[PDB]
RNA sequence: GUGAAGAGGGAAACAACCCAGACCGCCAGCUAAGGUCCCAAAGUCAUGGUUAAGUGGGAAACGAUGUGGGAAGGCCCAGAC
RNA sequence: CGAUGUCGGCUCAUCACAUCCUGGGGCUGAAGUAGGUCCCAAGGGUAUGGCUGUUCGCCAUUUAAAGUGGUACGCGAGCUG
RNA sequence: UGCUGAAAGCAUCUAAGCACGAAACUUGCCCCGAGAUGAGUUCUCCCUGACCCUUUAAGGGUCCUGAAGGAACGUUGAAGA
């Protein structure tokens, strides 16, 4: 693829 | 006109009456002996071919020797051509001294630059150095981007990159001639010519004003 | 046509010497001179010259017409000789003439020294007049043209190298 | 039974001399290319050089038509930075004229390996004589 | 000189000339009337 | 209508356009579209015209003594432009 | 959509020309100094700072000038985040 | 921007012909460069023994010979991964 990104 | 082959002994000042320091490279210029003349008949062009130093007999090969044989031998360091232009010279080891430059004010000078071997960008091309700090991750002297994206989809030719630096030809041009000294074989040109102490040098009167 | 079609007298004393397409003409003064033609047919005999189209060049006539005209000025050239006449205007504007080079002083920071070409020669009634006689009409024009060029007449006080048959503008300035 | 096939080991060839002079470039090339490829024989062999050696004189005096002479383009690329060089027809005739004909037929000879080989049989001399007496080149028009 | 796409005579002294491939206008009285790209 | 579920030739390359519907073999022949100077199979074909622009081989209003053809008209050796 | 890392900066660039400076011109309501505008010109050159994440913009102070655009709004298997 | 100049009795830088004309173009300056397979030129140096076989030809082999030079090794360099 984670979910980390752108978006 | 033509020019000569010398040897960088190199670099010292000479002071003047009214108190000025003239930095000069000291070029030793032993007499150049023409080993061959060339002509539009024996195709091509008008040029002379000199040698200047002295070489160990056991180091001179048969061919090199046989070539020196035509004309006054005493094999020198190497050979060099100068193109001609309505000046003329007969081969019988004509021998050309530093005499040549008594009246010359100019002189160009060409050495073989000191060998840096590598450098990479920054040294080689004065590339800027990335943040030394501020989060930079292993990219301090690296070259950074080297192309665009899909559309060139390649790196263009001649891109400035890391690689061999120096130990190549390079000449300097202009260079006031400070002193000419026959029977000493000296030539003081004002300041700084390429290549290291001891290395071979070619000086010619300057092509530019 | 017309100019092409009109004939052209060769006044007594002139040479003429066609050879294919190369007319040459000597007269009283003048280095003769020699032109080339192309889709023209030049016809001597008589005390005249005559010009007309050559079969198969759609450019004919227009070509002949020029041809006639050129030849003509050669005749008139090498006989009477051709005119000229320039005059300087503006404070400090001298002209000299040493041999075959005009020496002009036109308010520059250096002299000029214009060398006359070949069949043309120059005089200076005053320091502010130049008349140059010559045979070759094409060139005489050119040299005056060159001479005018060193300082084309500006339109506020008319200063600079004039012709004489010129017209020269002149506008009211309008400060500011 | 299979129809014939020229064989490199036994093709004829023979030499010729051609005078470019007034001839119009290209209308010339055509025949050069044709004769260069062998298309006037048992050519009858796409995969074999069956053409004749043929040398061209006075390439500088070659003729063009139209305003071509000052307006024909001739481009090439140095493969570098942005090195799109060009040179007008007259400019070409001025410096190494032989080029004009050379490229003009090179373009009309086929494609690849063989093609390149066919081009070697054409000797294009700027001037008038040619140092090929030994081949005893027989003149031909067109 | 003016460039324009439509050129046309202005004064009674403007003249129109086809030099090179380009159509022009020359006025012997009034410099403002010179024209190209015609 | 075609492609989808259709290969083949043409349109440089290009499912859908043009011509045309491949049961298998043939180193026979005639054609379709499209072509016939060279790459490249076939006209450097015949006759009569036009264009000078590489127009052909990208584009409008509009501009202009480019140039070919046609019908009619005005002024002219009482001298026209 | 069995994954084409998306803003700005940094480093490095590269083309176009609708040219910011330098070069050559026509016209000017061009006296001169200096401008305006159109044409030709892409060879080279084309600012450091304050504020803000900014690009930008405002401001300070320079400069011959501080050009407009394309390049996945160039540049995450180069950095920053 | 011109000169000369008809087509078009004139005018016209242009259709023939001639002259000017810019950091753009081709050169001049510096560097690379004959894999430039279109592989170029010039000077110099070196090798002048015997003999056999077959399908007998840019044919294969035996003894002698081993050059000019090169490379290797060693001591090494303001040359260098
Ligand atoms: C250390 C070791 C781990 O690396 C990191 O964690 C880096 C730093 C992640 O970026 C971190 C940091 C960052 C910024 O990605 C760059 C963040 O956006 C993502 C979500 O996680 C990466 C790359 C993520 O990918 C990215 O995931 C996105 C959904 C799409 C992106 N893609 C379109 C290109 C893709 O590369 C992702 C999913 O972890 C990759 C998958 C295969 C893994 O799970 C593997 C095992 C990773 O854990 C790893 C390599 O072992």
């Amino acid at each position: 693829i984670f979910s980390i990104f752108v978006i | 006109m033509i020019g000569l082959v010398g040897k960088k002994v190199g670099m010292t000042r000479i002071f003047t009456e009214d108190g000025v320091s003239i930095p000069v490279t000291v070029i030793e210029v032993e007499a150049n002996r023409v080993t061959q003349v060339k002509d539009l008949a024996n195709d091509g062009y008008r040029a002379i071919q000199v040698t200047t130093g002295a070489k160990k007999a056991n180091r001179v090969t048969k061919p090199e020797a046989g070539h020196f044989a035509k004309a006054g031998v005493e094999a020198g360091r190497g050979l060099w051509e100068f193109r001609l232009a309505e000046g003329e010279e007969f081969t019988v080891g004509q021998s050309i001294s530093v005499e040549l430059f008594a009246d010359v004010k100019k002189v160009d000078v060409t050495g073989t630059s000191k060998g840096k071997g590598f450098a990479g960008t920054v040294k080689r091309w004065n590339f800027r150095t990335q943040d030394a700090t501020h989060g930079n991750s292993l990219s301090h002297r690296v070259p950074g981007s080297i192309g665009q994206n899909q559309t060139p989809g390649k790196v263009f030719k001649g891109k400035k990159m890391a690689g061999q630096m120096g130990n190549e030809r390079v000449t300097v041009q202009s260079l006031d001639v400070v002193r000419v000294d026959a029977e000493r074989n000296l030539l003081l040109v004002k300041g700084a010519v390429p290549g290291a102490t001891g290395s071979d040098l070619i000086v010619k009167p300057a092509v530019k004003a | 046509s017309r100019v092409a079609k009109a004939p052209v007298v060769v006044p007594a004393g002139v040479d003429v010497k066609i050879n294919g397409q190369v007319i040459t003409i000597k007269g009283k003064n003048g280095e003769l001179t020699r032109t080339l033609n192309d889709a023209v047919e030049v016809k001597h005999a008589d005390n005249t010259l005559t010009f007309g189209p050559r079969d198969g060049y759609a450019d004919g006539w227009a070509q002949a017409g020029t041809a006639r005209a050129l030849l003509n000025s050669m005749v008139i050239g090498v006989t009477e000789g051709f005119t000229k006449k320039l005059q300087l205007v503006g404070v400090g504007y001298r002209a000299a003439v040493k041999g075959n080079v005009i020496n002009l002083s036109l308010g520059f920071s250096h002299p000029v020294d214009h060398q006359l070409p070949a069949g043309i020669t120059a005089e200076c009634p005053t320091q502010t007049e130049i008349v140059l006689k010559g045979a070759d009409k094409q060139v005489i024009g050119q040299v005056a043209a060159d001479l005018r060029a060193y300082r084309r007449p500006e339109p506020y006080k008319g200063k600079g190298v004039r012709y004489a048959d010129e017209v020269v503008r002149t506008k009211e300035a309008k400060k500011k | 039974m299979k129809t014939f096939t020229a064989k490199p080991e036994t093709v004829k060839r023979d030499w010729y001399v051609v005078d470019a002079t007034g001839k119009t470039l290209g209308r010339l090339a055509t025949e050069l290319a044709r004769r260069l490829r062998g298309k006037h024989k048992a050519e009858y062999t796409p995969h074999v050089d069956t053409g004749d050696y043929i040398i061209v004189l006075n390439a500088d005096k070659v003729a063009v038509t139209g305003n071509k002479r000052t307006d024909k383009v001739y481009y090439h690329h140095t493969g570098h930075i942005g090195g799109i060089k060009q040179a007008t027809f007259e400019e070409m005739i001025a410096r190494r004229p032989e080029r004009v004909i050379e490229i003009a037929v090179k373009g009309m000879l086929p494609k690849g390996p063989l093609g390149r080989a066919m081009f070697r049989k054409l000797k294009v001399y700027a001037g008038n004589e040619h140092n090929h007496a030994a081949q005893q080149p027989q003149v031909l028009d067109i | 000189m003016k460039v324009r796409a439509s050129v046309k005579k202005l004064c009674r002294n403007c003249k129109i000339v086809k030099r090179d491939g380009v159509i022009r206008v020359i006025c012997s009285a009034e410099p403002k009337h010179k024209q190209r790209q015609g």
